[PDB]
């Protein structure tokens, strides 16, 4: 639940550690062998698929923080010009999935929403400030080995985690390549996709891009001098950004995928927005609501 | 996610590159093959078919084939795209007083292409698809529940998999009005939905295994509904049938199919629970 946060039943609750936890860590170096991008089972059981029910189609990532609320991007239910603009009825969630090209009945929960809370200030027109939205599920779905909520952070372990050169993870369902035109399509995983990517400094992130950015949002990436690629694409939206706690071994959402240029283009960050500074309205509406 | 590296996975010769370029106005339309060629190979990899563990190699392999040629031509846009920039600005410095504003990356189109690029990246799809369908036939001789069913076994399975889904909808046709349990009636009829796909292009029920899969997955997806709402899953559900049982269409029939589903919930024992698809608790 709330207290159990961050702490996955298939790894920390065993003492196990997953193949590339190590990476996140200040010692480390990554040489010849390189691990896999497929996620192990039960790697991230917070992890959420937007679903558009029909016609079908999986539209974003989201995480689950609660047993009755789940966390996206704004964009994936509200983005006037691509003409977007979904409602509760529209779609629902599934959960505690690891392929996508089937129903995994055994591990597998599909919630239907009760009601959805974009962000009143997320600013679309302009630099998808604020992209971030809620979704309280219409029942509280049940916790198990596949399906458990990741922490969010406190000011402190913002400030402490999100440190230039600190590496965190994102995971999703999204493409796997930026492609030659918008026509050429969607090249899709069956499997949970994963990368860990290091936070880049502020005055890099915004002289990367032309594009307004605010204290809302960081950016995370690979620099063009440091060899390793990796990045967030299509699809993988409202996903989380997470990063495991030296001081007691929780996972903790830092960030959201939000927004980009391209997908792993040199000179080129992903964007992400800060969950700890949009916080209050988090525990605002969950507060109010349900 | 973005994680590997397909430059190095192109088919396409070196130096076919410099060879002639194609006419602007002929260019066009062989970008457009290109274009309609990526959509089809990977609507070759999405087939729901495939989508069974077996297939994970021979996909990854053919996946790994258009994307490194989809890479080839991105590559070639941005190589071409810092080109344009560097003459939009000899341009600029030439007609001055001109308005005309300079393409962004994504604005951008390649304008540099050789049919030696055009048939090379043609064949390397084509070779590519061919390679995945034998790898394909392969898999299927090795695993005979992922062979394809002939048309008239397919038809055969396809209507059982109908039926099941149909009792399924007389399920939640009989609950979804009922204030204490009106939420599991609509994932009920959500998760149905789900599985079968699109009412307009459903998932076809082309092999043994999709059949015995797709029926344990409904019959499911109908227990999950008693186990949660707590009620006795009966052992006669009359299927539900448009022509006979349509809200607008039918009433008297849909109210008698609600009447006569609510009616066996009541009288069933929970004998089911034994026998279930799932494990609870
Ligand atoms: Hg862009
Ligand atoms: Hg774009």
């Amino acid at each position: 639940g709330e207290a159990d946060c961050g702490l996955r039943p298939l790894f920390e609750k065993k003492s196990l550690e997953d193949k590339t936890e190590r990476e996140l860590l200040e010692s480390y170096i990554d040489g010849r062998i390189v691990e896999g991008s497929d996620a192990e089972i039960g790697m991230s059981p917070w992890q959420v698929m937007l679903f558009r029910k029909s016609p079908q189609e999986l539209l974003c990532g989201a995480s689950l923080i609660s047993d009755r609320w789940v966390l996206t991007a704004a964009h994936c239910l509200l983005y006037p010009p691509w003409d977007k603009n979904f409602t509760e009825n529209d779609l629902l969630v599934r959960i505690g999935k690891h392929s996508r090209t089937r129903y995994e009945r055994n591990i597998e929960k599909i919630s239907m929403l009760e009601k959805i809370y974009i962000h009143p200030r997320y600013n679309w027109r302009e630099n998808l400030d604020r992209d971030i939205a809620l979704m309280k599920l219409k029942k509280p779905v049940a916790f198990s080995d596949y399906i458990h909520p990741v922490c969010l952070p406190d000011r402190e372990t913002a400030a402490s985690l999100l440190q230039a050169g600190y590496k965190g993870r994102v995971t999703g369902w999204g493409n796997l390549k930026e492609t030659w035109t918008a026509n050429v399509g969607k090249g899709q995983p069956s499997v949970l996709q994963v990368v860990n990517l290091p936070i880049v400094e502020r005055p890099v992130c915004k002289d990367s891009t032309r594009i307004r950015i605010t204290d809302n949002m960081f950016c995370a990436g690979y620099k063009p001098d440091e060899g390793k690629r990796g990045d967030a694409c299509e699809g993988d939206s409202g996903g989380p950004f997470v990063m495991k706690s030296p001081f007691n071994n929780r996972w903790y959402q830092m960030g959201i995928v939000s927004w980009g240029e391209g997908c792993d283009r040199d000179g080129k960050y992903g964007f992400y927005t800060h969950v700890f500074r949009l916080k209050k309205w988090i525990q605002k509406v969950i507060d109010q609501f349900g | 996610i973005v994680t590997k590296d397909y430059s190095k996975e192109s088919r396409v010769n070196e130096n076919s590159k410099y060879g002639t370029l194609i006419s602007d106005w002929y260019l066009k339309g062989r970008l457009t093959s290109l274009e309609s060629q990526f959509i089809n190979a990977l609507g070759i990899l999405e087939t729901y078919h495939y989508g069974e563990k077996e297939y994970k190699d021979a996909k990854d392999k053919l996946m790994t084939r258009i994307l490194g040629e989809d890479q080839y031509l991105l590559e070639r846009k941005k190589v071409q795209y810092e080109e344009y920039k560097k003459l939009y600005k000899k341009y600029k410095e030439e007609n001055p007083t001109s308005k005309v504003k300079m393409k962004t990356f994504d604005q951008y189109t390649i304008e540099d292409l050789t049919m030696r690029e055009y048939n090379e990246l043609t064949e390397s799809l084509k070779s590519a698809v061919k390679d995945f369908e034998k790898d394909v036939e392969i898999i299927e001789n090795q695993h005979h529940d992922l062979k394809p069913f002939t048309d008239e076994m397919e038809e055969k399975a396809t209507a059982r998999v109908d039926d099941l889904a149909n009792k399924a909808y007389s399920v939640y046709f009989a609950f979804v009005r009922d204030t204490q349990h009106k939420t599991e009636a609509l994932e009920l009829k959500a998760k149905v939905d789900l599985v079968l796909g699109d009412e307009d292009k459903p998932h076809r029920i082309s092999n043994e295994r999709i059949e015995k899969e797709m029926i344990k997955d409904l019959e499911s997806i109908i227990e999950d509904f008693f186990i949660e709402t707590g009620l006795n899953k009966p052992d006669n559900i009359t299927s539900y049938d448009s022509s006979k049982h349509h809200y607008k269409n039918h009433s008297e029939g849909f109210e008698a199919l609600v009447k006569e589903t609510r009616e066996a919930v009541t009288n069933a024992n929970d004998s089911w629970k034994t026998k279930t698809v799932k494990k609870y608790g």
